[PDB]
């Protein structure tokens, strides 16, 4: 029954500091290491440090040596991970691990939190810019579709005709623009005798801002 | 500082068959190796260690042998289920870990529909505009896309975004733009996509004419 | 590690030989140091029933 727990955390202006924590139980906490990890999106996996819980000392990569912090305690089983001067940069997933070894010299582990994430923006928050897509007017199929820009933070949910349609639609991950905003894009291919013949609508969800908007498409 | 790296960047198999990756260090790190198996959207999980020792739970198909400065890891019938991203990682010194590498489904390549969305009247009422080029159904995901306007290239000015491969149809999706202001758009009276793939015979063109 | 035995010969450390990665080194000296503490100050003991 070895399960590790950890909470979500909030985007950061840069120069801020976040706190992370990871609870674990089904072992008891005083008798193993436990580690911390980094990885961005796009990137590969690096290491950040070691807190011995029974103590305790820690030891840290010199690539974080002053901007990272770790405590412990030992009555609530858990780990804690400070970070200050937050940048950009430290966007990332954070992972923590339990370590194996008690017998005098430490390998590795198979056993992992979910992951947590902590992201930086200079951006504060905005509800979606939606757009439809559609062609101008056969051609066998067409794709109808919708554009949303410049909102933040993401996720942002879509759907087609309020959950009616879920075949035949192809959607994109968020992604970052200069601007600091995100985008969505979203298609569905139909046959164009159920396009010059009807309508669809694209419906966006953008929870994080307590909004919803939605759009018509016809090949017009 | 242990340097491990690792090859192919991205590997491709038929479902069924066996499949290999492998890892190389710049220095000794033999006696203890060690490869996990990362899940889109998930944590990862311990495959490998001890060089060559399943971990507990892993099934028998997964296998491989190495010391020293290279270590090849080895999955017999490849599944669905076993195309991830995997990774090593060295215990010899303090601990990192090489790039990864990740296994994608082979399929038979074929260039794909290509359509044309020209900035719609919102996004024009709104001041901006974004030319949208749909590509769907493109196998590999390996394919150049550019914009031309009145048939004069742009570059610095457009956005791409591709998505995971289809665990049903082992197939992809592809959705970029060309983007501009209002006043941008209001310059020039045609825009197009132009695409290239090794599944066209020839370059496949996209216009419209505002 | 205070009041031991010394070794006999040498300075002898002893260490785990798989991973650098250890836990512990042990330095067994074959000379002792002598330290010398005090607390210097003079307390009175007293008693509440
Ligand atoms: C198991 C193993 O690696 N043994 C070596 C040993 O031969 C060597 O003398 C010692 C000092 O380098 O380090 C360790
Ligand atoms: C040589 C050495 O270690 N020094 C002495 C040890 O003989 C004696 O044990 C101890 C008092 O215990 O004082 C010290």
């Amino acid at each position: 029954q070895v399960q590790l727990v950890q909470s979500g955390a909030e985007v950061k202006k840069p120069g801020a500091s976040v706190k992370v924590s990871c609870k674990a139980s089904g072992y008891t906490f005083t008798s193993y290491y436990m580690h911390w990890v980094r990885q961005a999106p796009g990137q590969g996996l690096e290491w950040m440090g070691i807190i011995n819980p029974s103590g305790g000392s820690t030891s840290y990569a010199q690539k974080f040596q002053g901007r990272v912090t770790m405590t412990r305690d030992t009555s609530t089983s858990t780990v804690y991970m400070e970070l200050s001067s937050l940048r950009s940069e430290d966007t990332a997933v954070y992972y923590c691990a339990r370590d194996v070894g008690t017998e005098g010299s430490l390998l590795h582990f198979d056993y992992w939190g979910q992951g947590t994430l902590v992201t930086v923006s200079s951006a504060s928050t905005k509800g979606p810019s939606v757009f439809p897509l559609a062609p101008s007017s056969s051609g066998g199929t067409a794709a109808l579709g919708c554009l949303v820009k410049d909102y933040f933070p993401e996720p942002v949910t879509v759907s087609w005709n309020s959950g009616a349609l879920t075949s035949g639609v192809h959607t994109f991950p968020a992604v970052l623009q200069s601007s600091g905003l995100y985008s969505l894009s979203s298609v569905v291919t139909v046959p164009s005798s159920s396009l010059g013949t009807q309508t669809y609508i694209c419906n966006v969800n953008h929870k994080p801002s307590n909004t919803k908007v939605d759009k018509r498409v016809e090949p017009k | 500082e242990i340097v491990m790296t690792q090859s192919p960047a991205t590997l491709s198999v038929s479902p069924g068959e066996r499949a290999t990756l492998s890892c190389r260090a710049s220095q000794s790190v033999s006696s203890n190796l060690a490869w996990y198996q990362q899940k889109p959207g998930q944590a990862p999980r311990l495959l490998i260690y001890g060089a060559s020792t399943r971990a507990t739970g892993i099934p028998a198909r997964f296998s491989g042998s190495g010391s020293g400065t290279e270590f090849t890891l080895t999955i017999s019938s490849l599944q669905s289920e076993d195309f991830a991203v995997y990774y090593c990682q060295q215990y010899n010194n303090w601990w990192t870990f090489g790039q990864g590498t990740k296994v994608e489904i082979k399929r038979t390549v074929a260039a794909p529909s290509v359509f044309i969305f020209p900035p719609s009247d919102e996004q024009l009422k709104s001041g901006t505009a974004s030319v949208v080029c749909l590509l769907n159904n493109f196998y590999p995901r390996e394919a150049k896309v550019q914009w031309k306007v009145d048939n004069a290239l742009q570059s610095g000015n457009s956005q791409e975004s591709v998505t995971e491969q289809d665990s049903k149809d082992s197939t992809y999706s592809l959705s970029s733009t060309l983007t501009l202001s209002k006043a941008d758009y209001e310059k020039h009276k045609v825009y197009a996509c132009e695409v290239t793939h090794q599944g066209l015979s020839s370059p496949v063109t996209k216009s419209f004419n505002r | 590690l205070l009041n031991g035995s010394l070794a006999e010969g040498e300075i002898i450390i002893r260490s785990e030989n798989i991973t650098k990665n250890v836990k512990t080194i042990i330095v067994h000296l074959n000379e002792s140091v002598k330290i010398e503490c005090t607390r210097p100050n003079n307390k009175t003991r007293t008693s509440i029933r």
